[PDB]
C-alpha cells in the first residue's frame, strides 16, 4: 500500500477480513515471549501496535486510503481492550449486529450503533443531516418503549407514540436492500440506490407521505420506487 | 454496559408492576360501585322490560358505545369497537354516538 | 500550563484522554513488573493521576490571579464506572 | 486524640473525612507490597487493620474519643466488599442521599435510613421514641400512596389519607434548616435545636395542631418559635 501511495502516487483502498486476527496473532506469541498478559490473554504490546498500523493507512497529500476494515468479535462484547481501541483510528463505523440479521433485514449494520464524523452539515449538506436526524430519533424511541409495548398493548398505549413506533418499524424494514452478490442467499435480486437517492427517499417516507402501504412492502428492497412497486405486487 | 442496562430496565419492569398492582387493588374498590349501581339501574329496566314483552318487543340507525374516559382498561376499547364496526357493515352512514373518550 | 499559572495568566488543560495514558502505564507497569488495578495499568496510577490532577490550582493574589483550570476526561465503554480507573 | 483521652483526660471528638481514601490507600500498599489482593484488587488484610483504628477510638476509664467519620460509596453501590467489611465496624451507620440533597432539603440525610447505636426504646427517652415511630411510618405511607397519587389523582385516596399526606408534605419539609456554613450560600445563618424543641414540635405535627402551619413553612427553619413565625409571613 505504501508503495502506491507513495512511488506511483496513485490513491488505494485496503480490505481487511479480519484484522482481528492481526490482534488475536500477537496474543497467542506473547506469552511464550516472555510478556505476560494485559488483560483477558491479549498482548500487553496491543495498544502501540494497532497505533502504528493505522497512521500507515494514513492520508497524505501523495495519496489518500480508503480503508474497509472487518473486525471480528467473541460473542460482541465490544467494551474488551482490542475491539474498542480500534474505534478511536476510525473516524466512522458501521457495527454490525445480530438483532438485525434475526429481523431478516440483510444488511444488518445496526443504525443505532452507527458513528459518522463526515455527517455534518456542510460536509454532506445541511439537509441531509437533519433527514439523518430524524430516523436516528425514531428509532431511538421505538427502542425506549420495546419494554412498555410487550407488557401491555398499544391501545394501552399513547397514539403520539404510536405513531412514532409506526414510523420506526416501516423504517428498520426499509432499511434491507438485497445484494446482486449474494442474490442467491438473500433470495431476492439486488438492487441500488445513490447517495443523492437516498435522502430524497427517506425524507418523504417520514413526513408521513409513504407510511399507509405494507411494512413487507419496505421489508427487503432498495429506494422509495422499488417499495411502490413491491405494494401493487402484494396486493394481487 | 451490560451489566447497568439490565439493572435499569429492571427498575423500569418492577416500578411498572408497583403501578399495575397499586392500580388493580384500586378497580376492584370501582368494581363495587359499579355493581351496586348495576342492581338498581336493571331492576328499574325490568318493569318496563315486563311491559315490552306482553306489547310485543318488535320492531338510518344509531349506534351507542360505552366507555370510561379512563384507560389500562385492557381490550375493551376496541373489542367492543369492532363489534361497533362490525354492524358499521349494515350501513355505512350510520351516526355514532360514543360515550367514553 | 503551570508557567503561565506563576507568571499571573490563566490557562485550562484537556487531559484527552486518561484512560489511555493509563492503558499506556499498564503496558509499561507490566513490563516493568508493576501489576494492573482496576485497570491494567497498575494501582499506584491512582497516584499518577492525583498527582497530575492537583497541579492545575487557583493562586492568591500576591502571588498572581492565574488559575490553571483542567478537564481530566475518561472515556467509558458503555459508561461503566464502577471499573478502578 | 490519644494524647487527650489519656494524659489529661479530657473528652474529645474525632473527626475523619473520606474513610474511603484510607482503604483505597492500603489496597495500593498491599498490591505494591507483592502481596495478592482479595477479589475487586482491594487488600486482604482489611479487617485487621480497620479493627486497629476503630477498636482505638473507644471509651476508656480515662477519656472518650467520638469520630464521626465520611464515607464515601464508590458508585453508590455498598455491598462492594471493601465498602461491606467497612459497614460492621462502624457501630452507627447513617446513609445520605443524593435526592434529598438535590430536592433542596438540607440535611441530606435519609429519614427512614438513618441508623444509630443509640436508637429507640427508653433509651433515648419514651416520649422521643415514640414520636420517632410516628414520623417513620407516616413518610412511609407517603412512599405507598404516591403511585394513587400518580395516576388516578383522587379516587381512592380518604379524607383522612389526605390528611395524612399534609403531614407527610410538613414532616418531609421540616428536615430541612439552614446551615452556618452556607451563608456563602443560602444566605440565612445555623440553627442550633434542642432535643426537647424536636421532639415536641415534631408531635405537633402529627397530633394534627401544627397542621395550621402551610407545608412550605418548614422549608429552612429552626425551633417552635420559627415555625410559628414562617406561617404568618407565607400567609400573607
Amino acid at each position: 500500500a505504501e508503495y502506491f501511495r507513495d512511488e506511483e502516487g496513485q490513491d488505494v483502498l485496503l480490505f481487511i477480513d479480519n484484522i482481528f486476527r492481526f490482534t488475536q496473532a500477537g496474543s497467542e506469541v506473547s506469552a511464550l515471549l516472555g510478556r505476560i498478559p494485559s488483560a483477558v490473554g491479549y498482548q500487553p504490546t496491543l495498544a502501540t501496535d494497532m497505533g502504528l498500523l493505522q497512521e500507515r493507512i494514513t492520508t497524505t497529500k501523495k495519496g489518500s486510503v480508503t480503508s474497509v476494515q472487518a473486525v471480528y468479535v467473541p460473542a460482541d462484547d465490544l467494551t474488551d481492550p482490542a475491539p474498542a481501541t480500534t474505534f478511536a483510528h476510525l473516524d466512522a463505523t458501521t457495527v454490525l449486529s445480530r438483532g438485525i440479521s434475526e429481523l431478516g433485514i440483510y444488511p444488518a449494520v445496526d443504525p443505532l450503533d452507527s458513528k459518522s464524523r463526515l455527517l455534518d452539515a456542510a460536509v454532506v449538506g445541511q439537509e441531509h443531516y437533519d433527514v439523518a436526524s430524524k430516523v436516528q430519533e425514531t428509532l431511538q424511541t421505538y427502542k425506549s418503549l420495546q419494554d412498555i409495548i410487550a407488557i401491555l398493548g398499544m391501545d394501552e398505549l399513547s397514539e403520539q407514540d404510536k405513531l412514532t413506533v409506526e414510523r420506526a418499524r416501516k423504517i428498520q424494514r426499509f432499511l434491507s436492500q438485497p445484494f446482486a452478490v449474494a442474490e442467491v442467499f438473500t433470495g431476492i435480486p439486488g438492487k441500488l440506490v445513490r447517495l443523492k437517492d437516498t435522502v430524497a427517499s427517506f425524507k418523504a417516507v417520514l413526513e408521513g407521505k409513504y407510511d399507509n402501504i405494507p411494512e413487507h412492502a419496505f421489508y427487503m428492497v432498495g429506494g422509495i420506487e422499488d417499495v411502490v412497486a413491491k405494494a401493487e405486487k402484494l396486493a394481487a | 454496559a451490560t451489566l447497568k442496562e439490565v439493572e435499569m430496565r429492571l427498575k423500569s419492569i418492577k416500578n411498572i408492576e408497583k403501578i399495575t398492582k397499586t392500580m388493580k387493588i384500586v378497580a376492584s374498590t370501582r368494581l363495587s360501585k359499579a355493581e351496586k349501581a348495576k342492581i338498581s339501574a336493571k331492576k328499574m329496566d325490568e318493569a318496563e322490560q315486563l311491559f315490552y314483552k306482553n306489547a310485543e318487543t318488535k320492531n338510518k340507525e344509531l349506534i351507542v358505545a360505552i366507555t370510561s374516559d379512563k384507560g389500562l382498561c385492557g381490550s375493551i376499547h376496541s373489542q367492543l369497537a369492532k363489534a361497533v364496526r362490525r354492524h358499521l357493515n349494515d350501513q355505512p352512514n350510520a351516526d355514532i354516538v360514543t360515550i367514553g373518550d | 500550563g503551570e508557567w503561565f499559572r506563576d507568571n499571573g495568566k490563566h490557562a485550562l488543560i484537556v487531559y484527552d484522554d486518561l484512560s489511555k495514558q493509563a492503558v499506556a502505564y499498564r503496558q509499561l507497569s507490566l513490563l516493568l513488573r508493576r501489576p494492573p488495578g482496576r485497570e491494567a495499568y497498575p494501582g499506584d496510577v491512582f497516584y499518577l493521576h492525583s498527582r497530575l490532577l492537583e497541579r492545575a490550582a487557583k493562586l492568591s493574589e500576591k502571588e498572581g490571579s492565574g488559575s490553571l483550570t483542567a478537564l481530566p476526561v475518561i472515556e467509558t465503554q458503555g459508561g461503566d464506572v464502577s471499573a478502578y480507573i
